[PDB]
């Protein structure tokens, strides 16, 4: 989180961290979304990686536990298909994890909503991005959930060489861009909320920035774009 | 800076990504920390030789 | 062995390899050192959880 | 090298120290052969990443410059082009390395003598191992270069299901196995000087040992065979 705020107390409730265990206890590595009670969204480079992982929900101070968590273990992994590992770049940047408990719904915990199949949003939409990362390059992680408003930058727009060019492609989202605000190590895995006739949903899931930095003019946060793979998401869980 | 370090070089407990002179700035970095370490930071204006040194980017060829 | 390892975990800076309960005696170890850690050993007679904690080989089933 | 001794002040001219760019300073990481005035012999995972490494000949004491040393860069690797790093028990493990500059030979630096193609020992030949790596299993490495007396163990016993089985191949070669003597982390690479009708020859680059520990009953060392590579090597050299 470059540039933003603190958030009010479970405010985001579909938002979630993502932990590894380590020595004695458990580290944050990165962010992601609940579909279902027994169902989370996230990105596929935040668990190609063999560990022992774990879920929270209802989370916002990490060095405290202040009554509205929930722990459950990661019973199952599915990464899409065409992901590659040495190429972020081409895309597929996600993954589904089934849980080996059902989570209990209640003000703290609540289901993320998702777009119709196929979306697209106009140029300078509203958004905002949710996260545990750095407050500034080479910065420190955070304590408790930031938030920052960081507003559509389009295809054509996006694609062009003042910009990132051919990095970027008609599956990815852009937002940002101004050298203020942006996304930040240890925010991977989404999300990015949405306002749509005045109703919010989860339109993109973090994956990227450039290498110069975080907050850098011209080159917008980039995410994968969740309306592009709606297909995909029911019918994995529907078999499983 | 912090005991192994060699110069213009960081120790950090969330590594990002280093970039040699002549690479392009349109080139990816994902948003998960790496392995702590003797970080070479394009934030701080920073490129890594070739033969793994740490210099300015001014000085770059 | 340093502050952050857990139960019957020991730092070093020559890391070797680990073994869950269940696998045989005759796979290899290369000859290299790895990075540093908080080790669960063989050689103090440990083993690795499905879970991942360390414990005594005799409590496998 | 557990269980043994150190060595008389020159006495192994070949053997090389290689090591890689750590901050300030340079790391021992394995051991190799020196076998031309710009070649050296050594293992194919020592080498596999990016790293920027250079050797030294007529080496003793890592900790200090005694006056006998010479300081060279890497310039070019080859490895195998069989070996496969998700699995060392398959073989191949073997690499070239080219030199920036040629070494002067001289009393303290000289080259290793290779076996006739084909060669094969009889069960029990006698060899030593040398090396910097640790002195005992979980210990520390030596400051000082260590030697072991380690007689050889037939492919016939060695393969059998009370030793290694179906791990061991017949392009390798076994030595050791009382569970008192054997090579340790920091050993890889190197050499193995065997005898044969009054002459010391290399037949072997030190590959593995056991996960259960260093020298351990019935689990001799493992090194790849030196004499089943032969032509490969005499192309590799030539052509580049």
């Amino acid at each position: 989180v470059v540039g933003g705020t603190e958030a009010q107390r479970n405010s985001w409730p579909s938002q979630i961290s993502l932990q590894y265990r380590s020595g004695s206890s458990w580290a944050h590595t990165c962010g992601g979304t609940l579909i279902r009670q027994n169902w989370v969204m996230t990105a596929a480079h935040c668990v190609d990686r063999e560990l022992t992982f774990r879920v929270v929900v209802g989370e916002h101070n990490l060095n405290q536990n202040d009554g509205t968590e929930q722990y459950v273990g990661v019973q199952k992994i599915v990464v899409h298909p065409y992901w590659n590992t040495d190429d972020v770049a081409a895309g597929y940047d996600i993954a589904l994890l089934r849980l080996a408990q059902s989570v209990t719904l209640n003000s703290y915990v609540q289901l993320g909503v998702l777009p119709r199949a196929g979306t697209i949003l106009a140029n300078n939409s509203p958004c905002y991005i949710t996260g545990w990362g750095l407050t500034r390059t080479n910065g420190q992680l955070a304590q408790t959930l930031q938030q920052a408003y960081l507003p559509t930058v389009d295809y054509a727009i996006c694609s062009s060489s003042s910009y990132w060019g051919s990095t970027v492609k008609n599956s990815m989202v852009c937002a940002g861009g101004d050298g203020v605000r942006s996304g930040c190590q240890g925010d991977s895995g989404g999300p990015l909320h949405c306002l749509v006739n005045g109703q919010y949903a989860v339109h993109g899931v973090t994956s990227f920035v450039s290498r110069l930095g975080c907050n850098v003019t011209r080159k917008p946060t980039v995410f994968t774009r969740v309306s592009a793979y709606i297909s995909w998401i029911n019918n994995v869980i529907a078999s499983n | 800076g912090q005991e192994s370090c060699g110069p213009n070089e960081v120790w950090t407990e969330c590594t990002g990504c280093e970039m040699k002179c002549g690479p392009d700035e349109n080139t990816p970095c994902p948003l998960m920390c790496r392995r702590p370490s003797c970080e070479c930071s394009p934030g701080r204006g920073m490129r890594r030789t070739n033969d793994g040194k740490c210099i300015p980017a001014s000085q770059c060829p």
